């Protein structure tokens, strides 16, 4: 909800780039550990791996305010402009409005 | 690179051909009978696949080829931050395919490189799918 | 290392043509001097050659010295200025940057 | 030295400007250094100021090194490439050249 009133006039095609960036980097921070998980100098067979390290097993927040560094609004105002005009160009009661009939 | 076998197999026997021919200012047709001593003393050597590879034998193919490359990432170093992406975009899907269902993010489908003309955008095109192993 | 920090804004298909010509220029010195090699007069059967010439067998400083003074950048200015121009037509976080989260 | 077969296609009037971009940048250096002066903490009159602290008597090497990193050519390719477009319009013998008189 916090992510609504933040993001005013984004397209419903940008945000869905967001939460798929917001995944990207959270699978980078996976691939990360995992590449050093196996890393292990000392590498004592002595306690066992019987608790994982599990370090991601969901997207956290700084992911998304990492994430959302990079969200760019896809549409321009210039063309919202368009839109609205081309909404004014057609009629949408174009005329009188707001008349009785006699008694 | 651009032969098939049936065309290594002329180029054998071309090979074979030009050896030959490289003797027949000692072996003369004179020699009717001919001796047994070229049956069991003569070898082709290097330059005689050189000339029957190069002056002779045009290949037979044209078409496309699916193989690994072989450029390395140390072809053309630095470019670190489009080598990251790249990672993250070719490399994760294939060396790690159950990881991106966990949280089941659905992968991209390639990128459009741009820039000016010659500084190795194939060459680096080929570095990835030389890295990933992939074809 | 010296030839790095001396073309600085070349493209990479300009250095991979003065290596050629530096490669030319040597094929050069060496039909060169096997031009005059066989043009020994009062050639004496004497002092035979069991000891070769070999005058390059590499490329040498002064044929990459002499190869450089023909480099010439393939792309100007004005085209890499397009492209960062096209770079910052691109969106590359075009907003607002920096936000955090409520508490 | 150094500077001048690393910077190449300047023009004049553009490393009149990164002396005066290395003397700012001392400069800012200097003050830097006399606004943390005057602010001592547990100040004792004892062990005075008989010996100066004189941190930038002269530019140094790093500022000339942080003030390149601005460098910027006024002129472009397209501009010297006109020039030269300009002598070839120029007639400079263009003509026969290279001829003798009779004996």
């Amino acid at each position: 909800e916090f992510l609504a009133k933040m993001t005013n006039g984004f397209s419903g095609a940008d945000l869905t780039e967001i939460c798929q960036r917001a995944c990207k980097l959270a699978i980078r921070e996976s691939i990360e550990s995992e590449i050093r998980r196996e890393r292990e100098r000392q590498t004592n067979p002595s306690a066992m791996e019987v608790e994982e390290d599990d370090p991601v097993p969901e997207i956290r927040r700084d992911h998304f305010e990492e994430a959302m560094r990079f969200a760019r609004r896809s549409v321009s105002d210039n063309d919202i402009r368009k839109y609205e005009m081309f909404a004014q160009t057609l009629q949408q009661s174009r005329g009188f409005g707001s008349f009785r009939f006699p008694s | 690179h651009g032969h098939v076998g049936a065309d290594l197999a002329a180029l054998c026997s071309e090979a074979a051909l030009q050896a030959i021919r490289k003797k027949m200012d000692l072996i003369d047709l004179e020699d009717e009978t001919i001796d047994a001593e070229v049956m069991n003393s003569l070898a082709v050597t290097m330059d005689d696949f050189r000339w029957a590879l190069s002056q002779s034998n045009p290949s037979a193919l044209r078409e496309t080829v699916v193989e690994v490359p072989q450029v390395t990432w140390e072809d053309i170093g630095g470019l670190e931050d489009v080598k990251r992406e790249l990672q993250e975009l070719v490399q994760y899907p294939v060396e790690h395919p159950d990881k991106f269902l966990k949280f089941g993010m659905t992968p991209s489908k390639g990128v459009l490189f741009y820039g000016p003309p010659g500084c190795g955008k194939t060459l680096l095109a080929k570095a990835i799918a030389n890295e990933c192993q992939a074809n």
